[PDB]
């Protein structure tokens, strides 16, 4: 509640904006809206572009490398809204920048936001 | 156990018996001083190999055998992608179904039948006690057990730690002993979150525990033919290679022009690329990608000709949703992607980088 | 006790735990059940606007559906597809208008049909959900059209195409009856039994006068085509109840929501969907509070519950919230939805206890319109 | 603020939802965002089309016939948001009906509801 | 004390009691001045978003503007018009998407132009003012391209066509300095200059690396086109500013917003408009607040104005509300914009004392974005 | 003096002694039996009144008396809408610039001049006495002066109670002496709240003190021509009324085809309707408006010959903005029109409305 405080993730309620694998979101969660952590919900196309982020799990003490992909074609949810900008960068530095719309490679040229789903892809650093 | 049958394979793999003229092993093509590639220049450079019999030529280029090990068994996944199997196009299963092949392709090794491979093997007394102690006595006085305890010490000398040791600088920054430089880990980002990780990892998602680079999946990514690699292969000019539509039963002509994803460990030392060598630098294998989201000039032409890429030997079922990613790779990243590549290489291939 | 993001939050770190893989990918949503809700939202009046598909066994959002400006939605009963006739322009809210029918697989929830309707023609108003109507086999999409007078226009959904406007009297409203029959409401206090062909002036017959001229009857009644019942409050919470499932029009007796001391003590319905039918069980909802009588729009706190037989009252839920909009699954042990366009959530309600089940938050601006399937 | 309270004019601040002549306004005050009590924000266009409504002016204690029209071709305001329904019928009774978009004889056909403004059109009786 | 909704009040019972007669009509916009205020709202990535026009003497909303998806708004300095590149689909948000142009009379708010984008060019992304920018003489639009990889768009205004697109490095943001001519924020941490004579590609000068790797950059510089100063502060507060007036980038001393102390206790910059630049008081306004590192996108509740030229704070204001975006009108006396996209509310402080006067509440859904010309 | 000027324009209202052959009056065209207008049959029925000839029939319908005199003088507001005068075309300024032309108007009362008119008036002792006590000696003997005068008087007349006595059951009603019938109320409603209020109101917002049902502009509806009333008034097949644009030192080409908004008070008993008395019934006067707005094939159709409207005299500055209202009047709220504007009717005049 307080937003100028250091982000305190958690493992425990990945529709909160303090989900460890929220940590440079933008935007909603897509399992707010008939998505789910990593898929997105019915209607919608995910982008195969990504920001990333290395993104710490407070349960195994490891970080983990974070590449949100959206879900596309639709108009923003409304529901579970969340900016969080762990390590994020400018957008000179685009792989970590996350005002960008990643809806790059979206079946249907679809590039309107809708959500962001948190996949793993790899061990950090 | 599985020294001995893994010390039996080391044998037989340096062994130019197992070949008509006796001219050639395993090891002359997959030579372990090149990360298990074929170093020797042919009628068509280093795009395909030479048989035992001297103007033989293949029609694709020999890969490495490092990390082979780690490919599953060929099979179809629930989503109906067919994954793992062994060759450029699946055609074998695992590594022992591989294995024997060689020995009795016309265009290598080119020993005429079974029982020639099992009389080479009964010539050398040491042969005798290595088979026998570990498949029984007489082993190698029939044919298809000498020709099957062979494959399968081929294929459990390749499943050592020796041709899988992930002692690369990857390896070695993964586990926190080291760091990559700003430009590898600028290639290692790009390539985790361009199109790249796509194909090229072994998962969609979570961490894997034994990388390789390669989903071990099919894709045709549209390359065209190598055009004195074929010539040289005398396959004829009339020749399309379909990739995995070619393994016995696949039917699905969706495969046609498809192919196993390379692993891309020690990569910057097995050049030429792809299946049939028709590119010999890697940064032209990389730069090969932007002809599918660059909208200049030049991601039209290939840098090694100066001319146009080529149409692709075959024209469907390309991957587009994979490589229309809407995004072009600048030479930054490009150069990048080369330094994240280097670090797949094995410790004992450093040398080879230069 | 454990929420749906808890559940998830401890079942990811379970497959990072085993090295689960999974392939990214676009959901389907859950089969279409009889605890399947649509949540509209007119977003008071803004040029586009969402509509939730919400699992309110599970109170969760399972589905969105985009719309334009105050689209009215339709779901076919038996689950197959929803609907919605939508109107959007070249230029967010300004240039070249197009109204034009969509319908949607409901699963994938992708268009399965998008068909323009030429000229404009749709009826531009608050939703209400009887202003556009599904025939009983989904198969024709009837739409009211008031300018440059009342009119309903006639959509094929599956030769994928529009038909025709028909010309009907000064009328109100459309309760389809029979794929090629529908009702209206008369300025004049009669039902227009409204009869089309492809072409040709419709057959339109005229009910008697069923109401004074100073009984207001409610924009959003009630009306559940499979049992042909009408069930349309006034503003004094009298009940009009319409039968008709046999092709035509018998009045049935009018009950009371509320009692004389009730209504001597300012008790009126009041709010947007006033008015529930529980159809299996012949019962009726009617949002009501204590309120003065042009306060008709406001959110009312209480529904209460009646025989539809016999008017008599089983039950007066205090909802705990203010209440725009009721409407109840059509199961037995139904769900009591309870829509507030204030709190944006969707209250999920038993239907026996009126005791608060769940809720679905964060549905828009100004969420109005809620639609069940009725699917048994 | 007692929402189901008689609501009680006022003849002193236009832009609240108990400004007198707003007895039966829907949707949002055009003098909330360019308009005026009675003419329309910049860009939008003047229906001619009017529900009406007898307002009762507690200035002169007499009541007045106000015939709301809209302003369209925008998207609704979002400022100043009211409704009310003094004397406010069914639908069928449109010229008393206010759930209605009376954007009809506006300018360039635009049938988007932006606001709605309140000018007297005659005495009540 | 008396409100304009009051004032209005009286004036209009005034008229009726006069029996003055008055034509109910459109009205026009006040000529734009210097105390006019522009109040983007991207909606949190809705697919149709606002623009408010606003007095900002008055405090009173004078007019809106309709877009489409993150859309980007230009202003002329000289208040001769308006203009957005916008976004829009032919279904809310999926379909056939138009990228366009349209140039606005700045008082009746009408469409002058409507410049369809070829090929959807523009970069879709959290709005950054300088994405999208006006060549001094107003008669060139240049917006930015990402995919499929950076490049500038070329839109004529006076022919009122689209021109071609620019390929450039691997750089950012567009910055005008002449009727050919703007730079760009480079990966390598160069500036670009790009000159685009009329065919080919166009002269690509760099600069001298002006900062580190690790030295991060805002993505909402601010940026004077009648200055040629641009302002850009870091994530730490400090701010480069680059002299832009010559033709080519003359570096001015690099200056820190926030002390070596206070650097040391947490403050740093964060929101979105970060920092305002007066053009005539040669002066800088940042907003700051104690924070985390990684949490430079956070509303915050101060503003440091400090001396461009030097770098002395001027004064540290305590907004008294979350503020996210800051502007200043470029007058003299100007007034202080504190846009909180929280509270959907434009504070208008004025600039010298910090005060607040009187602000303008329910500007959208999520406000970002303030423009101001700079008229004198 | 008030009273008397009056009382002598009275005097000179129901003169024959005006016309050429003494056959005519204004009474006879402007009857006060009828609210003012022409009872007589003419070639065109009831289009277009007789002059004193006997034969030469005027091009418009003669208008009602009543009311005329709340009609502000011609002007020009600021936003550049011509307002007021007399006549259908607004070419008279007010009621005494109007009132000596049907006096000299061959085919009207069709005296050859001021002095024929002067001549006449000293023929009558009471002229002598009546004209003389207001105006002065010898007034009778200026041909200017008296005929100047004599329109004065019937300017004086013409604004009397008598002409306006707003005493029809819609002031009684909004007096509170009484209410409105359902349908009356039901029209009332629809007349305010749809695009006749956008011209047959006195103010576009507010409430008017004395309400005659017309703002005094200019417009033009789109009317065909009258044929018979063309052909009897002998103007040609090839003639345009152009309405406005007739007015000498009107010269804006946007002006043709407009005429004067008509008060409706008396509409119900003073048919047959607009500028060329083209419609019979009060009815097809309130259908026309429908043309503008109805998609059904009949709204194009006059109910009243069953063939087209016709193509507009003037085919240019129609006020589509006003008439194009995107909604149709169907019959329940014609029905309820009428019955409001019969609520218009004097109440001399609530007798006629039998018929
Ligand atoms: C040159 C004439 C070769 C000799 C001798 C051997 N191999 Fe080979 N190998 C060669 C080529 C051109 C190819 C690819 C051909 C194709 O159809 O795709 C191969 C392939 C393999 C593989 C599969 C590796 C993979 O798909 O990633 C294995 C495991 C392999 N070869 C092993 C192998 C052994 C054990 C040999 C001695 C018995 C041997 N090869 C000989 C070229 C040549
Ligand atoms: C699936 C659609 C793929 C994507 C996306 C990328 N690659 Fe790939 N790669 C793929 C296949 C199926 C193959 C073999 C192609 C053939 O038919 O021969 C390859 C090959 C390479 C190579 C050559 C390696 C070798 O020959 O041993 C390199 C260096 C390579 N790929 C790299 C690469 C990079 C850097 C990518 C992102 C830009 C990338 N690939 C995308 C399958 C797919
Ligand atoms: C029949 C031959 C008439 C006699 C005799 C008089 N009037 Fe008349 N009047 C007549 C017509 C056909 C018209 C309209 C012609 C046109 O060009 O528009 C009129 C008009 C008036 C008006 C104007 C009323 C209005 O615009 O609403 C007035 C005030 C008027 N007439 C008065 C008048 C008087 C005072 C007469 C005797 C002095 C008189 N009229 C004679 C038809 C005839
Ligand atoms: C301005 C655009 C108008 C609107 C809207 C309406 N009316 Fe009208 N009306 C208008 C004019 C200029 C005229 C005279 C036209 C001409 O050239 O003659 C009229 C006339 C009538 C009449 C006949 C009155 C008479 O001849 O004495 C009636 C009965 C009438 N108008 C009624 C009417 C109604 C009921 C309307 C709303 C449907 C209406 N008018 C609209 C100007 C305009
Ligand atoms: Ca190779
Ligand atoms: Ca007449
Ligand atoms: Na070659
Ligand atoms: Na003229």
């Amino acid at each position: 509640t307080d937003p100028r405080a250091k982000w305190v993730p958690q493992d425990n309620d990945i529709q909160a904006c303090d989900y460890w694998r929220h940590c440079s979101i933008d935007g909603n969660i897509c399992d707010c809206s008939g998505g789910s952590l990593t898929n997105c919900p019915p209607g919608t196309k995910l982008a195969t572009a990504s920001w990333v982020a290395s993104c710490y799990n407070p349960t195994d003490g490891q970080s983990y490398l974070i590449a949100y992909r959206d879900c596309c074609g639709y108009n923003v949810s409304g529901r579970c809204p969340c900016l969080n900008t762990e390590g994020e960068l400018p957008v000179y530095r685009p792989e970590f920048a996350n005002d960008i719309i990643w809806c790059f490679g979206a079946e249907d040229d679809a590039m309107t936001y809708h959500c962001t789903i948190s996949p793993i892809v790899g061990k950090a650093s | 156990a599985d020294d001995a049958l893994a010390a039996l394979g080391a044998q037989l793999f340096v062994d130019p018996a197992l070949s008509r003229n006796a001219t050639q092993s395993c090891a002359t093509c997959h030579d372990p001083a090149r990360a298990f590639t074929d170093p020797r220049e042919g009628k068509a450079g280093l795009a395909v190999s030479v048989g035992d019999d001297g103007q033989s030529h293949g029609d694709r280029n020999t890969p490495t055998l490092g990390y082979a090990a780690l490919v599953p068994a060929f099979h179809r996944d629930a989503n109906g992608k067919y994954k793992g199997g062994q060759f450029w196009d699946g055609r074998a299963d695992d590594l022992k179904q591989q294995a024997g092949q060689p020995m009795l392709n016309p265009v290598e090794m080119a020993m005429p039948d079974r029982a020639a491979v099992a009389a080479r093997l009964r010539d050398d007394p040491a042969y005798r006690t290595g088979f026998e102690a570990l498949f029984g006595k007489g082993v190698l006085d029939d044919p298809e057990r000498a020709f099957d305890a062979a494959a399968e010490a081929l294929a459990a000398y390749q499943a050592t730690g020796e041709f899988s040791p992930f002692d690369s600088k990857y390896d070695r920054v993964m586990r926190g002993e080291e760091k990559f430089t700003p430009l590898e880990e600028f290639g290692y980002t790009v390539f985790i979150t361009w199109n790249c990780r796509l194909c090229h990892m072994q998962r969609k998602q979570g961490v894997a525990e034994r990388e390789t680079f390669t989903n071990f999946e099919y894709h045709n990514i549209g390359l065209p033919v190598n055009e004195t690699a074929r010539e040289a292969s005398g396959l004829g000019a009339d020749h399309v290679d379909h990739g995995l539509l070619a393994r016995p039963g696949i039917e699905d002509p969706a495969q046609s022009g498809r192919f196993k994803v390379p692993s891309l460990r020690n990569v910057a030392v097995t050049g030429p690329y792809m299946h049939n060598g028709v590119f010999t630098d890697l940064r032209t294998a990389i730069l090969f990608y932007n002809k599918y989201t660059s909208r200049r000039p030049e991601a039209k032409i290939n840098p090694e000709t100066g001319a146009p890429w080529g149409e692709p030997e075959v024209a469907r079922n390309l991957s587009l949703a994979e490589l229309q990613s809407g995004l072009m790779l600048d030479d930054g990243r490009v150069d990048a992607l080369v330094a994240f590549l280097e670090t797949l290489t094995d410790r004992r291939y450093e040398p080879l980088l230069e | 006790q454990e929420t749906q993001g808890q559940a998830a939050a401890r079942a990811a770190a379970a497959d990072l735990a085993a090295g689960q893989d999974d392939e990214p990918r676009i959901l389907e949503a859950p089969a279409p059940d009889a605890r399947r809700v649509y949540v509209n939202d007119p977003a008071h009046f803004a040029a586009v606007t969402q509509q939730f598909v919400i699992d309110g066994e599970a109170g969760r959002v399972i589905g969105m559906i985009d719309g334009g400006f105050l689209p009215n939605p339709v779901v076919a009963d038996d689950g197959s597809f929803i609907a919605h006739a939508s109107t959007v322009f070249s230029r967010i809210a300004r240039g070249e208008r197009t109204d034009y029918v969509e319908v949607f697989d409901p699963v994938t929830l992708l268009p399965t049909a998008d068909i323009e309707l030429p000229d404009a023609p749709r009826f531009l108003v608050g939703t209400y959900p009887w202003m556009t109507s599904l025939t009983p086999d989904g198969k024709t999409l009837l739409f009211y059209q008031f300018s440059p007078a009342p009119a309903v226009g006639v959509v094929d959904l599956e030769g994928k195409a529009f038909k025709r406007m028909l010309d009907v009297p000064d009328c109100y409203h459309i309760f389809p009856t029979a794929p090629d029959t529908f009702f209206m409401h008369c300025r004049d206090g009669s039902l227009a039994k409204v009869a089309f062909g492809t072409e040709g002036t419709p057959e339109i017959t005229h009910t008697e006068v069923f109401h004074p001229e100073d009984e207001f009857l409610i924009n959003h009644p009630a009306y559940s085509q499979k049992a042909g019942r009408l069930v349309w409050p006034t503003y004094t919470g009298k009940i009009h109840q319409i039968d008709l499932s046999s092709g035509d029009a018998k009045f049935l007796p009018a009950v009371e929501a509320l009692t004389e001391a009730e209504r001597a003590d300012g008790w009126r319905p009041g709010g947007w969907q006033q008015v529930a039918y529980h159809r299996a069980l012949d019962r009726i909802y009617l949002l009501v509070d204590q309120r003065d009588e042009w306060r008709h729009k406001t959110a009312s706190r209480f529904v209460v519950v009646l025989d539809a037989k016999t008017g008599e009252r089983l039950a007066k839920f205090e909802m705990g919230h203010e209440i725009d909009s009721i409407n109840v699954s059509q199961d037995e042990k139904p769900l009591l939805y309870a829509l507030s366009t204030g709190d944006k959530t969707l209250y999920i309600h038993d239907a026996e206890s009126g005791e608060e089940l769940r809720s679905v938050n964060q549905l828009g601006h100004g969420p109005q319109v809620i639609t069940t399937a009725d699917m048994g």
